[PDB]
């Protein structure tokens, strides 16, 4: 599957994502920490292999894995700076976000 | 108190029992602390089963509590 | 909120306590004893609050405490009865 | 679910076992789920819904 | 000075029209100012200009307990007649020698 | 015909089910059948079309649904009264 771009990412506080847009591009002039997520991107998941484990805790609570893994871009580590510009290059074809 | 706060669900008690305080609308287990057993004997469908139940839990009926419900 | 309905069996009873004008007699027709018109007058009495009846010498006199009460009891034995002669009409 | 062993079962296939029983092996299920879903000991598998 | 607002500014690292020199080198201006609070334990200024010239103290909102001792002090240069800058400064009270760090990681809010 | 009957007739109507007349009548699915079956000795009839699926109303079963309502509603009277 293709991946994209969007502030859609499962397993991640809403707080953290209050730095980006809904197109999930974070602004320009954000002070961003070491850890924080400038661009979301989600890839495909495959199909898991269940544990019998973790079947019976899905079975118990219900909360069930989509199509759907986290490959967000994120901060390097002790980095603590300010976006000043942000780039984005699209191919021809493709339709473009709105940040584009 | 840690056990205040919580619904009626926290106990296993008897489907029997476990039905009886829903039609009066018992919500927290504050709220059924709250009542005595003068009038919670009326209700159809407990006597040698509350006490026990509740023992175990650190609890019994007849406490007062006050700013009930906080909300 | 559950709807506390009067007991199936003091209602009965208290039709027949003012007919008979005794309570003694008033066990002979709805073949019980009549100890349990007391056991019965009770259990109702906590949704009420008010005296069914005023004592007096050899007789029974209406009060209007449990006179407001009389009026919306005996037209429900009445229905219920007919409503039994009327699925056991059609069966037959 | 197959937890320590090779494999899981059905519910014919742990009927065949016991009892014949279809909705009554799934409500004895119901009643574990229930009694698993209740805030006394599910207080520590909670925490492993992020994983 | 510990925060300052600027309209039409994101960041410490952009530029305005009609503004001579660079956001960061009117931070450092205005690092310097000797700026006195009587009465209260934090002051919120104001600044507004517009024309052609240098700008200095002088310039901002005076209020009546709000004690500025230099009003020479250059601040920035408008180059354009039609620039105009407004810009908000956040003066608190307190001693030592504080970055811009512990300020972040102690508050909370957004 | 005992008045616990009274409200398991009603709320099976409304409710399309015998088993859908448990959530409102804060009891188990099961018990909503025990008082009917002995309707069928006291007063001797069917009530309700018994099917897999739902169940059909019947002419006799809604003459008995509105006396139960009549039974009720000045059965309200009495409560106001005390109200």
């Amino acid at each position: 599957g293709p991946e994209e771009i969007t502030a859609d990412i499962p397993n991640v506080g809403e707080a953290a994502l209050s730095k980006l847009d809904e197109s999930g591009i974070v602004y320009i002039g954000a002070e961003v920490t070491g850890g924080d997520i400038l661009v979301g991107k989600v890839t495909p998941k495959g199909e898991t292999q269940l544990t019998p484990e973790e079947k019976l805790l899905r079975a118990i609570f219900g909360e069930k894995a989509s199509d759907v893994k986290d490959s967000s871009l994120r901060v390097p580590n002790g980095v603590s700076g300010t976006v000043i510009d942000v780039q984005v290059f699209t191919r021809d074809g493709v339709e473009k976000d709105k940040r584009a | 108190d840690p056990i205040l706060l919580r619904p009626v669900d926290d106990l296993e008690l008897t489907v029997r029992s476990a039905n009886c305080l829903k039609a009066e609308a018992i919500h927290y287990i504050g709220d059924l602390v709250q009542r005595t057993e003068v009038e919670l004997l009326k209700t159809p469908n407990s006597l040698t089963e509350i006490k026990d139940v509740l023992a175990s839990r650190g609890l019994s009926l007849g406490m007062r509590l006050e700013n009930w419900p906080p909300a | 909120m559950s709807k506390r309905l009067p007991p199936l069996n003091a209602l009965r009873v208290f039709d027949a306590a003012a007919r008979h004008l005794s309570f003694t007699r008033a066990a002979e027709e709805l073949f019980v004893t009549q100890a349990a018109v007391s056991h019965q007058i009770k259990s109702l009495e906590d949704f009420l609050g008010l005296k069914l009846f005023r004592r007096r010498n050899r007789s029974l006199l209406l009060t209007e405490e449990g006179q407001s009460y009389f009026l919306d009891i005996k037209e429900i034995f009445s229905q219920l009865t007919e409503a039994t002669r009327k699925l056991q009409a059609r069966s037959a | 679910f197959g937890i320590d062993m090779n494999t899981d079962y059905t519910l014919e296939e742990v009927g065949k076992q016991f009892d014949v029983t279809r909705e009554r092996i799934r409500q004895i299920e119901a009643k574990a789920l229930r009694k698993l879903r209740h805030p006394s000991r599910s207080e520590v598998l909670r925490s492993f819904l992020d994983d | 000075v510990t925060e300052v607002e600027i309209d039409g500014v994101l960041h410490e690292y952009s530029t305005k029209e009609g503004v001579q020199e660079d956001i960061l080198e009117i931070l450092l201006n205005l690092k310097g100012l000797a700026v006195r609070v009587q009465g209260k334990d934090e002051v919120i200024l104001t600044l507004n200009k517009s024309g052609i010239g240098p700008v200095t103290a002088a310039d901002i909102t005076h209020d009546g307990d709000v004690e500025i001792v230099k009003p020479q002090h250059v601040i920035c240069h408008l180059t354009d007649e039609n620039a105009s800058i407004s810009m908000r400064i956040k003066v608190q009270r307190g001693r030592g020698y504080v970055p811009a760090s512990t300020r972040i990681h102690s508050e909370e809010d957004e």
